[PDB]
């Protein structure tokens, strides 16, 4: 996030000498040398007043004495010398000391006491306008074409740090070098996006024709459920960008979902959660309607996510109205991640907000389990009923995606429009090429 | 080596002293009038130990008592004694006490004895043996053999339970003084002394600042002084007033106020949440005095908050009534009550999920805290049926608080709409205008009688019944 860059800019605008030496430079094997270096740096700061002292990664020397060699004694002596020099600093001479850290939990509360670290500033990851401005700054160093729209890249890459935007533009430059491009095109920029987000494309590494039809069916069913819920009931859910079955990184297939604005990510209502949960079982709905009754293991993770969010609706948030006495923590924890389903609508899915207690009565636990089973089963019948009403669009999208190895959200929308509900499957089956897309983007 | 120079801190430099200051000057008396002390036959108590919350300035008290005593002052960190090598710490303590005895009369100060005063046999390592050796050496140099009658040790710890009872033995550490958190006057005088070095005004009232920042240590008051210097140059006024102090305290206890983009329905939701909390709180005795009401998001809390300052004596001692908790659970459930009564049952949100669990946790703590009436308290049983029934009463208690919250919030719809509109238009509300709106649109709140009226009616009933018994004995016998 450029905290070191922030301090360097402060010194540059202030016109004062900048003293940079990281926290990892204070660790040694011999004892007492680090405190001597602290004293030397401090007195050299007191020579040219005003001046700024900056210590990068201050938590290296300021590790908390966690209660969960002689180097540790050196760390404590350096901490004692630093706190003595900080507390003995008269404020009239204007020597400001800066400390950059990555984790507040491991830093000792003694420094957080007023008189040593009076000001605590958080450096939030840049917003859409912030990432826009970082892209403007970093794009002035490399040759840029007029076809690159950096606003979409700033909006579609949430929470990315400034160094990550720097590596974005650098890998775009290296991709253009690889393609021998005279400038950064939009295709190369998107290539850098898919290289750093999901990973590089492999060469000819494909499984059998059955190992790809199931993943394609699952991802296309999830996309079709999301698009149908957007089309019919006007859900507060995301939109499909593109769906792929080309292996990238360690994902054999991927469906891309846009990230919405965080203002709608605070008051998650019951209908929004129900439609997102239907979107989660869209994969198993696809396996059950396309393969009839022989489902596979490709849609198990979505099933687990649906099962946990049903419990979160029931126990943690207590959205229904029989009142419950306790919530339960997730037995399994999967981190919020990339293109797969968002599962971060309330900040995250697998994070209870310390709303759990140990249960005493074991007779209400089964009623909670039965309520969760009833909700999951009813919701499963509704999503399978809605997806089974459109078998033509689902089958055509599966065939087109299997032929092209990648489909777009606009192509899925075109298939949905050109295939209305309740049309026979023979209309798709009489075509000269079911996996043919007559629409040109 | 361990000797410090320029110890000019006195008792005037330190505030929030109280009767402890008397003991402090008693120590000064021990350093001045000890001739008649030993003439009467009193051995001077060497061990005085200050125990209390951090940031109260125990080392500042040490400097004050050393300056008032007028003797040599030694201030040694206890962290230097523990080391990976053995024997060197014992020699350090030996040199410390030898140079203290040579510099007699003197006072020696060691802070945070919990690092080296840990009970032996709690950690299995060479550091534990070194700690045991240093503890033994300091014990011997304190009381072991004759040779000290003039050197007095002062110590500052935070947790008194960790200390070795061998150290707590009289003649080694017999005087134990607790430094409490400053009250109302103590915060006043600490703010005064920490603010004497800066130009202040004559219309500056510290009473409101002290009552605003309740339950805080003297270091926090020094911090309030430190946020009385940086934030007035944004507007550029002439002299410091109490408004800046109030805003600095508000910033410190919660966080800095940051403004972000927000829609109208989000503001309405936060407003109806805060309205639910305040409106259900004002009709209850323990949470009646709501002073602030804002929906502005702060650091760590995107919600608003309601500020109340109940009596803080019954809460600490434990004299809170059973009805005082059934009221608080209703208060925590009332955000969900407003959400259900306004957006319907099918459109419950997740903004009240932080209070809806506090209510159920409070109910669970109540039912097994002995406060129930199932048999008579009886928070523990043996058979599984009664153990299962233990958690039934908590859910019925939540249900009855839940219906009570529905009834309370349904009685007050007009004032609800009014306070929601005011909260959306102004984003903040103080006690006066909120209470004015309450008086304009409030419903009837018949207060249940306190314990005094119940005692009086029971006493008069008992007297009339006993005199009835007296006449039914007398005129039947006479």
């Amino acid at each position: 996030c450029g905290k070191t860059l922030v301090a360097k800019a402060i010194a540059g605008e202030a016109g004062v000498p900048f003293y940079q030496m990281a926290g990892s430079e204070f660790v040694e094997v011999l004892v007492g040398v680090g405190s001597a270096r602290i004293r030397d740096l401090f007195k050299r700061a007191k020579v040219n007043k005003p001046s700024v002292i900056f210590i990068d990664e201050i938590d290296a020397l300021a590790t908390r004495r966690q209660g969960i060699n002689a180097a540790t004694q050196e760390r404590e002596t350096t901490l004692n010398q630093l706190l003595i020099e900080l507390d003995g600093f008269d404020t009239g001479k204007g020597v400001i000391f800066l400390g950059a850290t990555n984790r507040r939990d491991l830093l000792d509360p003694a420094l957080l006491r007023p008189g040593r670290f009076d000001r605590k500033i958080r450096v939030r990851p840049p917003n859409a306008k912030g990432r826009l401005d970082i892209l403007k700054i970093h794009a002035s160093k490399v040759k840029m074409s007029d076809s690159v729209d950096l606003s979409s890249y700033a909006s579609n890459l949430p929470g990315w740090s400034g160094a990550k935007l720097a590596q974005l533009v650098q890998e775009a430059a290296l991709v253009a070098v690889r393609k021998t491009h005279n400038s950064i095109l939009q295709s190369d920029m998107d290539d850098a996006v898919d290289r750093l987000t999901v990973g590089p494309t492999r060469i000819g590494l494909e499984l059998g024709h059955q190992g790809q039809c199931r993943r394609a069916t699952t991802e296309v069913g999830v996309a079709i459920t999301s698009h149908l819920l957007l089309r019919y009931e006007n859900a507060k859910i995301e939109r499909c960008d593109r769906v792929s079955i080309i292996p990238r990184g360690q994902t054999l297939s991927q469906v891309v979902f846009h990230r919405l604005d965080d203002e709608s990510y605070m008051f998650g209502r019951l209908p929004q959660l129900l439609h997102r949960l239907q979107v989660l079982l869209g994969g198993r709905a696809a396996e059950e309607v396309i393969y009839g009754s022989d489902t596979s293991k490709a849609s198990v993770d979505y099933l687990s996510d649906a099962s946990w969010l049903a419990r979160k609706i029931l126990t943690i948030w207590n959205l229904e109205n029989p009142m419950v006495i306790h919530g339960e923590p997730p037995p399994w924890r999967k981190r919020p991640q990339f293109v797969g389903p968002r599962l971060d609508f309330e900040g995250s899915l697998y994070d209870d907000y310390d709303l759990v207690e140990p249960p005493v009565n074991f007779n209400m636990d089964d009623e909670v389990a039965h309520r969760s089973e009833e909700l999951i089963s009813q919701m499963y019948n509704k999503t399978v009923s809605l997806l089974r009403q459109n078998q033509t669009a689902l089958l055509k999208t599966v065939k087109v995606l299997l032929n092209q190895k990648e489909i777009s959200g606009e192509a899925i929308d075109f298939i949905l429009d050109h295939y209305p509900p309740q049309t026979p499957l023979n209309s798709l089956l009489q075509e000269q090429n079911p996996g043919s897309l007559p629409f040109v983007p | 080596e361990y000797l410090e120079r320029g110890v000019d801190v006195k008792f005037t430099d330190v505030a929030g002293l109280g009767k402890i200051r008397l003991e402090l000057e008693e120590i000064v008396k021990f350093f001045t009038h000890g001739e008649m002390y030993r003439r009467r036959g009193v051995k001077i108590p060497g061990g005085i130990l200050l125990c209390g919350p951090p940031g109260v300035g125990k080392t500042l008290l040490a400097k004050a008592v050393a300056g008032e005593a007028g003797v040599n002052f030694f201030s040694i960190s206890a962290s230097q004694f523990v080391e990976i090598y053995v024997g060197v710490g014992a020699s350090r303590v030996r040199a410390l006490y030898q140079e203290a005895r040579e510099n007699a009369p003197s006072v020696v100060f060691i802070d945070e004895l919990d690092a080296v005063g840990r009970e032996r046999g709690l950690i299995k390592g060479s550091g534990g043996q070194e700690r045991d050796a240093t503890l033994n050496q300091l014990l011997v140099s304190l009381d072991g053999f004759e040779g000290r009658g003039e050197v007095i040790t002062i110590a500052s710890t935070n947790r008194p339970d960790i200390l070795d009872p061998a150290l707590v033995r009289p003649g080694r550490f017999d005087r134990k003084i607790f430094i409490p958190k400053p009250g109302l006057i103590g915060r006043m005088e600490i703010l005064q002394v920490h603010a004497r070095k800066k130009p202040m005004a004559e219309d500056l009232d510290y009473m409101a600042v002290a009552s605003m920042t309740d339950g805080m240590v003297g270091a926090e008051l020094a911090n309030i002084v430190e946020i009385a210097a940086i934030n007035m140059m944004r507007d550029g006024r002439t002299e410091l007033t109490t408004d800046d102090l109030l805003q600095a305290a508000q910033i410190e206890e919660r966080g800095m106020l940051d403004r972000k983009d927000r829609s109208l329905e989000t503001w309405r939701q936060v407003a109806i949440n805060e309205a639910a909390m305040a409106v259900v709180a004002v009709n209850f005795p323990d949470m009646k005095n709501i002073e602030f009401l804002t929906i502005n998001p702060r650091a760590g809390r995107e919600l608003g908050y309601v500020r109340v300052k109940m009596d803080h004596i019954k809460f600490k001692e434990g004299m809170l009534s059973r009805q005082s908790i059934l009221d608080h659970i209703t208060v925590q459930l009332a955000p969900r009550a407003a959400d259900e009564l306004w957006y319907g049952e099918d459109q419950l949100s997740t903004i009240w999920a932080e209070t809806s669990d506090n209510a159920r946790s409070a109910a669970r703590s109540l039912v097994l805290g002995g406060l129930s009436d199932k048999h008579h308290g009886l928070n523990n049983f043996w058979v599984a049926d009664r153990i299962n029934d233990i958690d039934v009463e908590a859910l019925r208690i939540l249900n009855m608080c839940y219906e009570r919250a529905k009834e309370i919030l349904g009685r007050n719809r007009t004032l609800m709409d009014e306070v929601v509109e005011k909260l959306v238009q102004k984003k903040s509300l103080t006690k006066q205008e909120f209470f004015t709106l309450v008086e304009l649109y409030g419903s009837s709140k018949p207060m249940p009688p306190s314990i005094l009226e119940l005692r009086k009616i029971k006493r008069l009933e008992l007297e009339e019944m006993v005199l009835k018994l007296d006449m039914t004995t007398a005129r039947n016998s006479s």
